[PDB]
């Protein structure tokens, strides 16, 4: 299991919202400071992934691909329960070896939905969920401020506040907050870098070198063009 | 059981004709007219919705089909053959391209894949 | 997990807590462990959540296909399908399932399928980590042919004690009542059952 | 087996390989030739796990001889080395990998150049002026780094090789029973029978 | 089985100037993926114009600093209030560390100050007491991120004079205290960006002939 | 690490590299692998850095106590045996030491003892210890003579460390040279391997494999 | 034992104003033993550049595999593959070996021939894409490279300034790694000219 | 070396303008068995200090006796035992920290995590942590076990740095502590509803509250949750 | 093993089964697990038979020497001596002891000392492998200030259930009643308690 | 260390011991003398774990020299061998045993007889006409069983010893760098400086 990440999902009046931080790590080292953890399965079905990053990306693309073909075959817009069933049966078959822990949310003709799924293939239903190393920090905020019949504005606020708890308190999480809002009868709105509370301060010094600082042995032009005419 | 027809059903006649292909083209000739026109800023494809009965809801029968978000298809000939080819064309755009390059295939290459499927039904057992 | 199923005069009732843990962390405090495999055949799940969900989904599929061909399956038939999956795949599964159903011919029936994949038809059954603490209580307090209200009280009191002592159990007490009249869901909150 | 050395000079490649074969407690043979001629102007020496070494070498030999007959043409040293690398790279993810390290010394008749390729059992290929496998490099490379010149004659190469073997015979704990030395040049392959 | 050791993260940095020395360290204390404290001082004034930090397992770190401070106190008692010179302190710390050779203090120790000629001095220790006087030394979690930068910007490694193309090295001109502090701040700002255990705050202790001065700077808290 | 010491007509040459590594990470390029036991005795650092540092400065203290008590310079034999007997007491506990104790006295002449943490104590003419020892031995064995001049012996030791520094990944940084005479050791400077390599390559014509 | 650190080596890539730079050391070793100082880790397929660190046999294998695949791509597509597309191909190819992976750290660098936009990307051994705006690092001295790049890098550097920045990032990172060094190469890539420079560095 | 048998879970705490607050539940777990339901894990020392202890209960009872003995010993030949020479929170902590580190150094630890909360002679707030390894640290908010993961994030929203302490009243601080205890009851499988809470204020002294309960719980939303994916009934 | 001690109006009663096993073999089916450390201070032993016998013998010695010097010890004092031995030697002991005694000043008291060597004063206590199955029953059925006959019934019913479910428990139910009136031993045979 | 041989002839005992000292990868020395003179007419050769060998040998030497001074008398070879056996038998149940095997070659001046004693690190003593430790016996004993006579001269013993060393140099995998040979007779101990 790769350690990191804070992701949440929150149900509201007329839809569902998911959110995530933007830090990806390899051990104690930050590989990418502005990672995109909110993945699209279909236009109005989005998921966020924790655990092995390649697995969350790969399993999302595969099911997303099969969901698209299914949608074309049936002449119907994809359902969240289909994505859930296809994800869980794939993950169960690989007995946890595909380290994908996902929060799946979306809207479809049936309504708005929010599920979690765990690498071994178990799934859960809820009004508010959290996954990743910062899930306990996030869940603390959710358990403190969640109520029934939240508005769109209240749900976005709660979701991002839960991610912030992860950002500040969990070492596996950091940088920015990404948000995606899926409302019934509307286009899903992906809000990349919805919050940016971690811009690096200006450095004390410029480290631009004088030209000719580096010692060079040989120079040559590299032929990137194809074999030429004449 | 088992498919015991492992031999070609399309073969060259003494004159060099592939009979089954010619006869397939004859079936296409009997089919309802469809057309395509290319403009500078777009392409149009069109056909007639020849409804078999007025009790039939001809909107439920799609002769013009989306293959990818930027590619569409229309036909003339046997409808059921077209329908299964659209299913195969949609899937092959993903399996042999989108799952590899993370983008939809260019028109010419998807056409190439559909062409290959149709060629194989002309030589396979 | 604390789960049980109890036959009574008018049929059978399934009961369960709502806590799911990952170690000492409660991953879900409002879980639904009472799962429908047919209209009036339900089950209580214990063990691996992934395994028991996978098994239940396969059983639901089997009984749906059975119904399309041969009409409504018996509770025994449902228990047999559960057993077949649990027994044949015992090496790769961690699943303890109680099957409960209502026929009109057979009325309320309960079958328990422990870890090894054996089947045991019983008047009532208890399972899950919390069940250990109520073997004494349940054996002393169970009677055959109880009323609906008595059976609800029996399950409510039993699971109350299981929750009290077992850290892996908790949350709400969910119940599903299976009779000729239909299918009724019940829920009981902490403030109710903790004062019993 | 144990020590295999290679050096590419002006007009030839020289391969030196130990003669000992040891079955744990006893030295069973002191005249073993750890090499196979793949083609008239390409020689391969080898060391690694018992049985696998000869099995791999003879398998490569058979394949190159087959190519030579089919095309009536000798593959370049580079082409042979790439074929050998692929076979070892294929082998490393097999059920039971070939535990074999090789040196390929060849004279390219087209370019009129000697060529030495070092490939380990993983399929790690490098073209070198001089090379070795196992611990042989640890004792010899400091001498080769000092004395080696790209314009050396075959006789100078043999003298530098003698100095390398002398250092091996001094500081190595194992008795490898001397080396068989072979030269690969424009005229083909020949063995130095007094070393 | 009981593991007597732990890892409290943290990163420290010592640089010796011409007539000064700085010892800096972040103020974040951690276990695994949790923050224990955003401000837990790690660099200490030990008296006699000596500053010290023992980074790694904080319990051992606190124990060592405490015993060294105590050693300074008893050095005064036993040797007529004689000032403990930085070289003498360094040898003393070797014996404190090597005393537990077979159950080591799991720390990387750095001390800073001035030598007996008034020049800047930094000493660096491994967990079991091997030590050396150095010009520049980072310790702890992000040491591998900081040292290459210091090799380049303090010692001008791989830098040559323009026009000569590798023939003439960039001359090693002396850095002021203001210049060193700039490099320390940029070292920790960069380390904060790329290492999860580095952040919250930076505390720098500066040593001169006038005494020990402190400077504090905020670091990113994510 | 690469350390060597060899006896010759003019005394002893001691040469060492300067690199310390923790796994692949280069911890230091400025390590001192010659321990100045006293003005007449030198020891080399290999294995455990602390073990070598600690116990060889301790050895200096024992040597100082010996000459105070006996009013005479301690022999290299006696000095080396104090260290070997000490580490032998700790055998099994996990000390890590591979060192050359080097000295030049009236009764013995130039003398080198290889001392080991498993109790080994060997007198000899040429010793080489560390991860790059095999490379340095090659240059030493092929160029060593008893009748080397002090100048040529110093270069040979320098060149042998350079050989190891080039090929061994865990050796490098700089070369430290010492010449041990009867009147004491003499330090012959710190030599950066980066600058030394190119200098030697050009002047000697060696390392033709490397482009410069 | 650890396959990703048997042979050693590093790769770093950076973006600048209308340009990208990719660089690598030249060492191949067998743990402590240096074996080759001419083992280049950067390859190119048309105008797309690929650096690969890690196990050397896999470095060679993957180069041969991506030459294979980009050659077929070109024949069928009738155009050279673009950096964005190639990145997805590298990701797909690595993930197909999910449970028997190549032990590598690939790095893509190039300029899109149609948009002119500079592009860099990095991968773990199993295909996860890191698409950074600023820089990508890989290899046994990746920690050191992260430290160098984070402090030395600034956006919109001109080609000849970017050369100095990336060179100094590589050199000083390699000199703090036992298994990296033994020479270095830097590619400066513009929309229709690429310059390759071998650097002078210490050989220990 | 041992293993903890009967255990106590989180201890949580924070500083406010005039003092400190500390809290811990009344459960003594025996693995997953919630064995003992009336365990006091906050132990007052004098009228200025409260020591909160998690982990092994047998070792907690041993520490409880050490503190009791410390008060006895301090009173010996000490006319100012209830005045200038009374035990300070800083004295009590340093003693415990010494013991904890010594015990870990003999490879025989007291298997606990401890938070010492109090107010010093000069009115200064005292809050510091020590555990089985002898590791010590201070912070405006401190918590052990689960509390570190779930309580700290909530408490840090009230006091995020040193300058927030004078702006935080005792009512706001207690509210935050009580909410955190509810969150822990929702999410920690080794927690109980019953807890104790102690306030040490520089003006009003030590207020020790027993038999507190988690209240205002949200469970109603559970009735709408059905199945694990596709189930509607 | 199934053991318990219960305080009531007139004092305290200790209860125990009589089975001791070596694996699945019953090495002794008529064991006396109720052991006297003083006239009116007794204990129930669980865990290693060697350890608990050694501890009890040492405690009996300590309380005999206490009595010769300072007069009759309190039940708290006896519990403290047990705890001191169990806590200080926790690494080398496997002992779970319930201490029960009658003072005239304090009346009936019960202390339980689990594996770790902690002490817990309780109105009643249960321990041993069989106790797990009666946590529910005992919690539901215990009342304070019961009569002698009610307490005997409570223990008899409780240990009956523990024996029924736990294979490591069985044989006869032994009891010792501690009151102002003196010390009374009771025994109940299988044919009596199995039909409850 | 490695090979130690012993042979008792008519009027003397001959001990042959290898010269190599190997620190894992490298041969650090090729002139090591693996023997100590315990008394004027008693010689002990030794092989086993590094450090312990010399430490044990010198400890025995010191003890026998102490006895010689105290009593102004040389202990018989039998008496010395019994003392050595007891020390090793004591050592085997110690906290850290001496991992040392020895041969004791002595000339008994009272009986006018040569005597050879073989003792391993366990304290297993045997008096033999010829003996060895480690694998040395496996290669040499068949030759000694064939040619040995109790009435052999010292020169015949040396010739049989040469045949044993030649067989070792042929079939042993390790290069032990030849042997130092010493003779113990009525006149004391002397080294054969050409072998
Ligand atoms: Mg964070
Ligand atoms: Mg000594
Ligand atoms: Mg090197
Ligand atoms: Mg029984
Ligand atoms: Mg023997």
């Amino acid at each position: 299991t790769s350690v990191g990440t804070t992701i949440v999902g929150v149900k509201f009046n007329n839809g569902v919202v998911i959110a995530a931080d933007t830090r990806s790590t390899q051990g104690p080292i930050v590989a990418d400071k502005n990672c995109a953890k909110l993945h699209r399965i279909s236009p109005k079905i989005w998921c966020a992934g924790a655990g092995t990053a390649a697995d969350t990306e790969a399993v999302t693309q595969l099911i997303g691909s099969n969901i698209e073909l299914h949608s074309l075959y049936t002449s119907r817009e994809p359902r969240v329960v289909s994505a859930l069933q296809m994800l869980k049966q794939h993950l169960f078959k690989y007995q946890g070896h595909i380290g994908a822990y996902l929060i799946v949310a979306g809207v479809d003709p049936t309504g708005s939905h929010l599920f979690s799924i765990h690498a071994h293939g178990s799934t859960d239903v809820g009004y508010y969920l959290s996954l990743g190393s910062g899930s306990l920090a996030a869940m603390a905020v959710l358990e403190s401020h969640w109520k029934q019949d939240l508005t769109k504005e209240e749900a976005i606020k709660l979701a991002s506040d839960a991610i912030q708890a992860g950002i500040w308190n969990d070492l596996g999480s950091g940088s920015n907050v990404d948000v995606c809002v899926m409302e019934i009868g509307k286009d899903a709105e992906y809000l990349r870098n919805y919050l940016t509370p971690n811009v690096r301060e200006e450095k004390q010094k410029s480290y631009k070198f004088p030209r000719g600082t580096t010692a060079v042995l040989k120079e040559s032009i590299v032929n990137i063009c194809d074999i030429q005419e004449e | 059981m088992t498919d015991r027809y492992s031999f070609s059903l399309t073969t060259f006649s003494p004159s060099g004709k592939l009979g089954q292909i010619d006869y397939a083209l004859t079936a296409v000739k009997q089919g309802v007219t469809s057309l395509g026109i290319k403009a500078t800023n777009g392409v149009v494809i069109a056909t007639e919705k020849k409804s078999s009965s007025p009790l039939a809801m001809s909107e439920t029968l799609s002769k013009v089909s989306l293959l990818t978000p930027d590619i569409g298809a229309v036909y003339s000939g046997m409808g059921p053959d077209y329908r299964v080819l659209v299913d195969k064309s949609r899937k092959v755009a993903h399996t042999s391209y989108k799952r590899i390059y993370g983008e939809y295939p260019p028109t010419k290459l998807l056409v190439s894949e559909v062409a290959k499927i149709m060629q194989e039904a002309t030589q396979s057992g | 997990t604390s789960i049980m199923a109890v036959t009574f005069k008018d049929g059978v009732i399934l009961g369960a807590d709502s806590r799911t843990t990952t170690g000492a962390y409660i991953a879900n405090r409002v879980t639904d462990k009472l799962t429908r495999v047919h209209d009036k055949i339900w089950c209580c799940r214990s063990g691996s959540a992934a395994d028991t969900q996978a098994i239940a989904d396969i059983v639901q599929y089997h009984l749906e296909l059975y119904t399309s061909q041969y009409g409504t399956p018996s509770t025994e038939t449902a228990a047999s399908v559960f057993k077949e999956l649990c027994y044949e795949n015992k090496d790769n599964l961690t699943a303890g399932i109680i099957v409960a159903g209502y026929d009109d011919k057979n009325k309320g029936e309960v079958y328990t399928i422990p870890l090894g994949g054996s089947v045991h038809k019983l008047p009532y059954a208890i399972a899950g980590s919390g069940s250990t603490f109520i073997y004494g209580y349940c054996d002393k307090n169970f009677r055959e042919n109880m009323s609906k209200e008595e059976t609800v009280d029996f399950i409510k009191h039993s699971l109350s004690q299981a929750i009290k002592w077992d850290g892996s159990s908790g949350g709400v007490i969910r119940m599903v009542v299976l009779t000729a009249a239909g299918v009724e869901r019940l829920i009981f909150y902490p403030d109710e059952y903790e004062q019993l | 087996m144990d020590i295999i050395l290679g050096i590419r000079v002006q007009d030839s490649v020289i391969l030196a390989s130990s003669k000992a074969v040891t079955r744990g407690i006893s030295v069973l043979k002191d005249s073993d030739d750890k090499t196979r001629q793949l083609s008239p102007h390409t020689l391969m020496s080898f060391a690694g796990e018992a049985g696998d070494t000869v099995q791999f070498a003879e398998y490569i030999q058979a394949n190159i001889q087959l190519y030579s007959i089919r095309e009536d043409y000798e593959l370049s040293p580079q082409a042979v080395s790439s074929f050998v690398r692929q076979e070892l790279a294929k082998s490393i993810r097999s059920r039971r990998p070939y535990q074999v390290n090789v040196l390929i010394g060849g004279y390219d008749k087209k370019k009129n150049k000697p060529e030495l390729y070092q490939i380990d059992y993983l399929g790690t290929k490098v073209e070198l002026p001089y090379g070795a496998h196992g611990y042989s490099g640890f004792y010899t490379f400091s001498l080769l780094d000092h004395h080696y010149r790209p314009d050396m004659t075959t006789e100078e190469g043999l003298d530098l090789l003698k100095l390398c073997v002398q250092e091996l015979e001094k500081r190595m704990p194992m008795d490898f029973k001397g080396v068989i030395v072979k030269i690969v040049d424009k005229d083909g392959i020949r063995q130095v029978d007094d070393f | 089985q009981f593991n007597p050791y732990g890892d409290n993260g943290g990163t420290i940095l010592g640089i010796a100037g011409e007539d000064f020395a700085v010892l800096a360290g972040d103020t974040r204390n951690i276990t695994d993926y949790s923050i224990n404290s955003r401000y837990e001082p790690k660099v200490f004034d030990c008296g006699d114009n000596i500053v010290m930090s023992a980074n790694g397992f904080a319990a051992d770190g606190d124990a060592l600093v405490k015993r060294f401070k105590n050693s300074v106190k008893w050095y005064h008692f036993d040797h007529n209030d004689k000032k403990l010179s930085i070289n003498s302190a360094a040898r003393n710390i070797q014996h404190l560390l090597y005393g537990k050779r077979f159950f080591p203090y799991y720390v990387h120790t750095i001390i800073a100050g001035l030598d007996e000629d008034g020049k800047g001095a930094v000493y660096s220790f491994d967990p079991v007491g091997s030590y050396e006087r150095e010009q520049c030394r980072a310790g702890g979690a992000a040491a591998s991120l900081i040292m290459p930068f210091l090799d380049n910007q303090v010692n001008f490694k791989n830098q040559y004079e323009p026009g000569t193309n590798g023939k003439v090295k960039k001359p090693l001109k002396y850095l002021s205290v203001e210049e060193v502090i700039k490099l320390v701040r940029d070292s920790f700002t960069s380390a904060t960006e790329r290492h999860i255990q580095v952040g919250d705050g930076l505390e720098i202790l500066i040593v001169t002939k006038d005494g020990v001065r402190k400077e504090f700077y905020e670091l990113k808290r994510d | 690490t690469t350390t060597l010491a060899f006896r010759f007509q003019g005394g002893i040459i001691v040469a060492v590299d300067s690199r310390a590594t923790a796994g692949n990470w280069v911890a230091s390029q400025t390590v001192k692998k010659v321990i100045e036991i006293n003005p007449f005795l030198l020891g080399t650092m290999a294995g455990g850095a602390a073990d070598c540092q600690f116990w060889e400065t301790w050895l200096g203290s024992q040597c100082r106590l010996h000459e105070l008590r006996e009013k005479e310079r301690i022999s290299v034999a006696a000095a080396s045996k104090i260290l070997s007997n000490l580490v032998y007491q700790y055998k099994g506990a996990g000390l890590s030491m591979g060192t050359m104790i080097c000295g030049y006295t009236r009764k013995e002449g130039p003398t080198i003892y290889y001392v080991d943490s498993d109790g080994t104590r060997l007198k000899g003419d040429i010793f080489c210890v560390g991860s790059g020892q095999t490379f340095a031995y090659g240059v030493l064995d092929s160029n060593y003579k008893w009748d080397l001049s002090v100048e040529d012996a110093l270069y040979l030791g320098k060149r042998s460390i350079l050989a190891a520094a080039h090929r061994d990944a865990y050796s490098g940084g700089s070369v430290n040279l010492y010449h041990v005479t009867e009147d004491g050791w003499i330090y012959h400077g710190n030599h950066d391997v980066g600058e030394l390599f190119w200098k030697v390559k050009e002047e000697e014509g060696s390392f033709n494999n490397v482009i410069g | 034992s650890d396959p990703s650190s048997i042979n050693g080596g590093i790769v770093v890539a950076m973006t600048g104003k209308d340009c990208v730079a990719i660089a690598c050391d030249l060492r191949l070793g067998s743990q402590s033993l240096g074996v080759s100082n001419k083992f280049e880790k950067i390859f190119h397929y048309g105008h797309v550049f690929l650096g690969i660190t890690g196990l050397a046999t896999d470095v060679t294998t993957l180069n041969e595999m991506f030459r294979y695949k980009t050659n077929l791509y070109k024949l069928k597509e009738e155009r050279a593959i673009e950096p964005e597309t190639f990145t997805q191909l590298v990701s797909s190819s690595l993930y197909e070996r999910r449970f028997g992976p190549y032990f590598v750290g690939p790095v893509v660098a190039g300029i899109n021939s149609k948009s002119g936009k500079p592009f860099i990307a990095g991968f773990d051994l199993i295909g996860c894409i890191d698409e950074a705006k600023d820089f990508i690092v890989s290899g046994t001295a990746s920690d050191q490279l992260f430290g160098m790049c984070e402090s030395l890098y600034e956006p919109n550097l001109e080609p000849e300034d970017l050369f100095e920045t990336i060179s100094q990032a590589l050199l000083n990172a390699a000199d703090r790694d036992a298994l990296s060094g033994w020479g270095a190469v830097v590619y400066i890539i513009k929309k229709d000219e690429v310059v390759k420079r071998y650097l002078k560095m210490r050989q220990d | 070396t041992q293993q903890p048998i009967v255990t106590g879970t989180s201890v949580i705490s924070m500083k406010y303008d005039n003092g400190v607050i500390i809290a811990a539940d009344n459960l003594g777990s025996y693995g997953s068995l919630l064995r003992f339901n009336g365990v006091e894990r906050l132990i007052p020392v004098g009228d200025n200090t409260v020591v909160g202890i998690s982990g092994d209960i047998s070792d907690m009872q041993h520490i409880e006796r050490l503190l009791k003995d410390l008060v006895t010993e301090n009173a010996y030949d000490n006319p100012l035992a209830d005045a200038e020479e009374a035990l300070e929170p800083s004295y009590i902590f340093e003693y415990l920290a010494t013991v904890m580190y010594q015990r870990r150094s003999k490879m025989n630890p007291l298997w606990n995590a401890i938070i010492v909360a109090g107010v010093q002679s000069n009115g200064d707030q005292f809050l510091r942590y020590v555990n089985l390894l002898g590791v010590t640290y201070s912070s405006p908010t401190l918590a052990t076990g689960f509390g570190a993961h779930m309580a700290n994030p909530l408490l840090r929203k009230v006091v995020d740095r040193e300058s927030d302490i004078p702006k935080t009243t005792v009512q706001v601080a207690e509210e935050a502590i009580v909410n955190a205890m509810r969150v822990l009851y929702y999410r920690d499988a080794r927690s109980s509803r019953n807890f104790s809470l102690a306030i040490i204020d520089k003006n009003t002294g030590l207020t020790f509250k027993k038999n507190l309960q988690v209240e205002n719980m949200k469970w109603d939303f559970a009735k709408d949750i059905k199945g694990y994916g596709t189930q509607k009934i």
